[PDB]
């Protein structure tokens, strides 16, 4: 296996390199937003990401070992984490707003346009306070991204085959976190720093799984109201919780 | 499956 | 100033291991619960029985005292159903295939089924108890989970003081590691599959309260003021 | 006027 051979370095590249673009929504300041244009401008924006992430996910050191089974239940049950904590991410630079995209910078007061988004706007908003806190840097952004792919399905997958697969991404789980010492190693911290630091970064990811149910909560609210249009793949997505 | 499709290519 | 962060590892660890809460005993119905009020009534029954005495455990896991009255609900609130889980999966680990509710409610995922929507958070729980037992689980380093939950899951839901009292128990963790023998890749290897399931338990908890919601909502077994005034939190 | 409040206040 080539991803449990990496160093700690060429896992950073590996990451970093594998990053997905930025991409843009539709929306119009010009163009009046109702409660649920604005919710099919984020919703059409996060189908267009999903695609974009299902590539990304084929190019984290040790996914594709996985069998397609099990590839597409990490990403059934790591998707919503994934697009939050990248939202919280681009969010970071531009305290008391989100960035859903580079033309769309939304505000807690906005975020009250759609029924139910103003809880999940203020926690979304909570978690980038965190990052900036600590001063989250990119490489150990992109380190806590494989990890909740990998991490958020591996309890809920049978055989001693299906076993084994367990066990590899272990393996690949522990090389992310000696990955992420590595790195505050490399910024000077001490020892007890660096123990404490991981262990504020991995506890964020508790927060990021939170605000995941509740927003599959929210998705679902959306759907059968059927009033904000919907991709048939996240639809998919939606019914795999 | 969409994202079983997504995945294969 | 909080005394918490004066405590030595060793004596976080005694503190808490000694405000561990006492292991409860079910209604002692000798009939195998069949029936969908009959696991819900004792279930509820040993779940409202169990926050009482979880609440004054708080109160004695250092730190949790020096907040303000208005923050310990909080994080209680936010906090509660992941605690109850986490002790179920700890008292469960000894018994692979079961959950020990209690001593003599010792349930498979056969009897889950009794109840709709129950069997899924049962399997849910029944691997965390097995990831627990492969990783061999010690119970300092649980109680030292146990009241990492407490003070992070509402933590961010407002914190100096929280998380350097956090920071106090990783440092405690750490310890126990290196009393253990362990190396310093395994120390950091074992600490972050540690919190790791911190995230599945968060999960766990999230599909539980939504459980408990939609029995609410059944009306299938009276609950508790507290316990419905616990869940209400979770709007 | 919730029960929590008292539970930990006693
Ligand atoms: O960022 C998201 O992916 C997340 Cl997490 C939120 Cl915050 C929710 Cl909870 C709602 Cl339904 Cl409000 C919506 Cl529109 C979705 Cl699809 C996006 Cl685009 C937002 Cl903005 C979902 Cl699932
Ligand atoms: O362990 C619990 O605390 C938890 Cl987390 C579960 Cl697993 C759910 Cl989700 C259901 Cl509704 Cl199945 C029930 Cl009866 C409750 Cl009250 C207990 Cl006692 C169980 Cl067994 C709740 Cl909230």
């Amino acid at each position: 296996s080539l991803a449990l051979s990496l160093t700690a370095d060429q896992m950073v590249s590996a990451l970093l390199d594998a990053e997905p673009p930025i991409l843009y929504s539709e929306y119009d300041p010009t163009r009046p937003f109702s409660e649920a244009s604005m919710m099919g401008l984020l919703t059409n924006l996060a189908d267009r990401e999903l695609v974009h992430m299902i590539n990304w996910a084929k190019r984290v050191p040790g996914f594709v070992d996985l069998t397609l089974h099990d590839q597409v239940h990490l990403l059934e049950c790591a998707w919503l984490e994934i697009l939050m904590i990248g939202l919280v991410w681009r969010s970071m630079e531009h305290p008391g707003k989100l960035l859903f995209a580079p033309n769309l910078l939304l505000d807690r007061n906005q975020g009250k346009c759609v029924e139910g988004m103003v809880e999940i706007f203020d926690m979304l908003l909570a978690t980038s306070s965190r990052f900036r806190m600590m001063n989250l840097q990119g490489e150990e952004f992109v380190c806590l991204k494989s990890i909740i792919l990998l991490n958020s399905g591996v309890y809920t997958f049978s055989t001693l085959k299906s076993l084994e697969e367990k066990d590899h991404i272990h393996r690949v789980l522990d090389k992310i976190t000696d990955t992420l010492i590595h790195l505050m190693a490399k910024a000077g911290l001490t020892l007890q720093q660096q123990h404490q630091r991981l262990a504020q970064l991995l506890l964020i990811l508790s927060h990021i799984r939170h605000m995941s149910n509740k927003g599959m909560e929210h998705l679902y609210s959306m759907k059968c109201k059927n009033v904000v249009p919907l991709s048939d793949l996240l639809l998919e997505m939606l019914d795999a919780h | 499956k969409i994202l079983h499709r997504l995945l294969q290519e």
